């Protein structure tokens, strides 16, 4: 737990923790699927240029 | 008349075998650029060598 009670808090401010660990799996696996594809895309914009 | 028949058509002849190519050079080299980017391998590219020989 990330503030003092009774306090005021502003918008935005980060009040727990609720432990990512899986939500992190799921990002490392979407990130990982995403790092292929847009070198792919970016090898077939410079291919697409002369009709490669 | 052999010869002349010869002479009015290797002219066409002639003209469409280095159409050919060019055709093949143009291949080689789009297959060039494939591969330079990274989209094929080596074997692809040394695969159009032979057709253009």
């Amino acid at each position: 737990r990330l503030f003092k009670e009774g306090s005021d808090v502003k918008a935005g401010q980060q009040l727990y923790q609720i432990d990512p660990a899986t939500y992190e799996a799921d990002y490392q696996s979407a990130q990982a699927n995403l790092a292929s594809t847009q070198e792919q895309a970016q090898r077939y914009k410079l291919l697409v240029a002369d009709q490669a | 008349a052999d010869g002349l028949a010869a002479r009015g058509t290797f002219t066409e002849q002639l003209q469409a075998q280095r159409d050919l190519v060019k055709a093949s050079d143009e291949y080689y080299q789009l297959a060039d650029k494939r591969y330079r980017t990274g989209v094929d391998n080596y074997l692809t590219l040394l695969d159009a060598q032979r057709s253009l020989f």
